[PDB]
């Protein structure tokens, strides 16, 4: 019982039935000419090899005909046709079912394999040439800190041509394997117990939001039930979908795991702008990675525009030298002095809090939110000095303090 | 004569390598800068530096090179084996150099690799230990040998890559022509550098006895002669080897030769024939004209737009829908070819707009599909 698979069975089928008529044939024929014809007292003979014949019969079944071997016995000759009227459906409907066969196997099998210390995040549902491209442009955007995190895709498809072209243009640090988060094997096959986080994203256009929604908690449940810990980010097109995956018993948002529900996220975007009419515009320009990038036929309000385009929120320690200020006096300071809009705060459990009052002192390794251009801007908060950089009028050069 | 000494050079370095790799396993079964350098090998193979990038057009450049060099010593060469000094070889010293960036690119791409094993077994692996240490031994003796070096010919299966790397083929389409024409290209040069190798050494087992000295051209000829099955007899393998090589080379390549010219047949037939733009005449009207246009809507509204009982007014008319047009369409637009014009696209598109230049038009007709399965939607 070593044919344990229909597909395998098939071929042994094929193989052996072609190959066991292909030299069974060449064994009638290699008997007819060197035999010759019984009717002429076998005076019409033609010594070929048993190989010859093999040679031939091949040339005719593949209908290539060189016609450097033939047949010249009657019975040879009529063998020949009788051959032909078969053998060419037999060699014509082979070649392809084996090609269909051979073709069948995955490509995207094996396993990710795991560099030392290196981050990967898994990503998993709708995988496509436009959601990866997406994803990718603000995940690997240059603008962002060099932090080497590798992309490890997980789905059931075969990757499209588009796809295979820009998984090879990353091929240094974005990954693709064939099979579904539904698996524990698929889950061990790209080490999510030791990846850093997962996201699971959701086809925005499906027929049925609440039957991908669906289907996106699902994996979540998998994959949770493989290892709670696991940081997961899952879309959700629908609102009243979350519920479901707040009961999961290992979900925990201050454990890091979240739901981007784009239903919620743009309703409460464009009723902001009902307290202040621009405000969505505002607010959506700040969490997507954009560079800055005129060109001279461009008006006054659009070099304008863009230049808030060129923003993003970044985040970063406040340097000691902020100790004991009120959050009013490190916001003057900030903007003042270094150039950067600070906004909020991370207060000690601990708490965001945006724009706090004079009562609520900065304290020590406080973590600050700000509007800057690049994340490269924001660590002039961290390096500021009360000594060594308070007069450093040309900001860009403020570094690592003596003082 | 001396040929297997060529030979022995490329097992010799392929094996010593395969054990050492082998050893090295086992000893770290029993049993920082590494993974710098080969992510730096990868970022540069992969032409993510702009230092890859000229590496990739390198190589690129340097594979067609051999490739030009194989052909020409394989076309201007007797026997197989040749006797003749490497300074006066100018082809042997110009391959020698290639060969010496062959093998930098080959350390590079070991530096890059995942599991050293599995590349030491990669294709182009193999093609770089048929060729490299061979072109050596050319230095170290008084002769040459046509050997293996047709594997060139299979370097030329990088150019999708590298044309992928350097992001040029920006469309799937494309994408998929060019690997096409370059695999089956490469695989048919290949191909018939293996059979020209065997015709023209004979069989070993016949002591070398029987042989046939073809070109190389003749051996590309015929190998095109029977993938297309149509098979002259005019040319023929005579080697017990060479007629094997073509019963493999049957099987194989009438599905590769059969599948590719109806694949290169529907790409090269999906470019759209109703391109380009309108060209405005001298003050002279025209009329844009779209939503359902087809033989029918077309003829019932230009038997009446353009009756001889109307007065003679220049109007042009000028059709603009998604659609290839029917034949009968394609014949009543030849039929007023003075004044009718077609063109693919739709007036959704303000590039389309543009083609017809529909603000220099004088008017332009909407027309609705009467038949439609809902008229709510149709309007
Ligand atoms: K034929």
């Amino acid at each position: 019982n070593v044919l344990k698979t229909s597909t395998l069975i098939r071929l042994v089928q094929l193989v052996v039935s072609f190959v066991s008529l292909w030299l069974t044939a060449a064994g009638f024929l290699h008997l007819l000419e060197n035999s010759g014809d019984p009717f002429f007292d076998f005076g019409n003979a033609q010594h070929l090899t048993y190989w010859e014949c093999l040679y031939f019969l091949m040339v005719t079944m593949s209908t290539v005909g060189f016609g450097d071997i033939f047949a010249t016995t009657v019975l040879g000759r009529t063998f020949v046709v009788i051959f032909i009227m078969i053998f060419i459906g037999l060699f014509a409907s082979f070649i392809p079912e084996i090609a269909e066969i051979l073709g069948k196997r995955q490509k995207y099998g094996g396993s990710y394999k795991k560099e030392r210390g290196k981050r990967h995040v898994v990503v998993c549902g709708y995988i496509t040439f436009d959601s990866v491209s997406n994803f990718l442009k603000d995940f690997l955007h240059k603008d962002r800190e060099d932090v080497d995190v590798e992309i490890v895709f997980l789905h059931k498809g075969l990757p499209g041509l588009e796809l295979e072209g820009l998984l090879k243009r990353h091929f240094t640090q974005v990954e693709y394997f064939w099979g579904s988060v539904m698996d524990a094997n698929d889950l061990e096959r790209v080490k999510i117990q030791e990846a850093d986080a997962c996201l699971v994203l959701a086809n925005k256009y499906c027929q049925d939001p609440d039957q991908e929604d669906a289907a996106n908690i699902m994996r979540v449940i998998s994959i949770k039930n493989y290892h709670s810990d696991i940081k997961v980010i899952v879309q959700l097109l629908q609102y009243h979908n979350k519920a479901y995956l707040l009961n999961i018993p290992s979900w925990d948002w201050k454990r890091g795991d979240d739901a981007v529900c784009v239903a919620e996220l743009k309703l409460g975007f464009i009723a902001q702008s009902c307290l202040a009419p621009g405000f969505s515009t505002l607010m959506a320009n700040l969490f997507t990675m954009r560079s800055y990038k005129p060109t001279p036929e461009m008006s006054q309000w659009q070099t304008d525009y863009m230049r808030g385009t060129g923003m993003e929120m970044y985040t970063e320690y406040l340097s000691s030298a902020f100790n004991a200020l009120t959050f009013p006096e490190a916001a003057e300071l900030c903007f003042s002095k270094l150039k950067l809009l600070l906004l909020a705060i991370e207060v000690r459990e601990s708490t965001l809090a945006i724009n706090p009052g004079p009562k609520v002192k900065i304290e020590n390794a406080t973590q600050g939110f700000f509007i800057a251009e690049s994340a490269e801007e924001v660590k002039r908060a961290f390096y500021y000095c009360k000594n060594c950089h308070a007069n450093v009028s040309d900001v860009r050069q403020i570094k690592k303090c003596k003082c | 004569r001396q040929w297997y000494s060529f030979l022995a050079s490329s097992l010799v370095t392929f094996g010593s390598g395969l054990v050492v790799i082998i050893i090295y396993r086992i000893v770290l079964w029993l049993c920082g800068w590494m993974t710098e350098a080969k992510d730096w090998a990868g970022e540069l193979i992969s032409g993510q530096t702009t230092t890859g990038r000229i590496l990739v057009g390198l190589v690129f450049l340097l594979s067609i090179a051999s490739l030009i060099i194989y052909f020409i010593d394989a076309s201007t060469n007797t026997s197989v084996e040749t006797c003749l000094p490497w300074s006066s070889s100018t082809t042997q010293q110009v391959d020698l150099a290639f060969n010496v960036f062959f093998m930098i690119y080959f350390f590079i791409r070991f530096v890059a690799a995942n599991d050293k094993l599995w590349f030491w077994v990669e294709l182009f692996s193999f093609v770089d230990y048929f060729t490299i240490p061979p072109s050596f031994v050319a230095i170290y003796l008084d002769r040459n040998w046509l050997g293996l070096r047709f594997l060139q010919a299979l370097r030329l299966m990088s150019i999708p890559d590298i044309l992928t790397y350097l992001n040029v083929l920006k469309t799937s389409t494309l994408i998929r022509l060019v690997q096409l024409v370059v695999s089956f290209v490469s695989l048919w040069l290949t191909a018939a550098g293996f059979l020209h190798l065997l015709e023209n050494s004979g069989d070993p087992f016949f002591d070398f006895g029987n042989a046939q000295h073809l070109t190389y051209w003749e051996c590309l000829y015929f190998l095109m002669v029977t993938m297309s099955t149509v098979g002259f007899g005019d040319i023929f393998a005579t080697t017990v080897l060479g007629r094997t090589f073509v019963v493999i080379f049957i099987m194989i390549f009438i599905g590769l030769f059969a599948s590719f010219i109806p694949e290169i047949a529907e790409i090269l037939g999906k470019r759209q024939k109703y391109g380009g733009s309108y060209k405005k005449e001298r003050g002279k009207r025209h009329v844009v004209v779209c939503g359902y246009i087809t033989f029918d809507s077309v003829s019932n509204f230009l038997k009446d737009f353009l009756h001889k009982d109307r007065e003679d007014v220049d109007v042009e008319i000028v059709f603009l829908h998604k659609g290839l047009p029917g034949l009968e369409l394609e014949g009543l637009l030849k039929r007023h070819f003075t004044q009718v014009e077609y063109f693919w696209g739709s007036v959704m598109d303000a590039n389309d707009l543009e083609r017809v230049k529909i603000q220099e038009a004088d008017a332009c007709l909407v027309l609705a599909n009467k038949y439609c399965q809902d008229p709510d939607q149709e309007d």
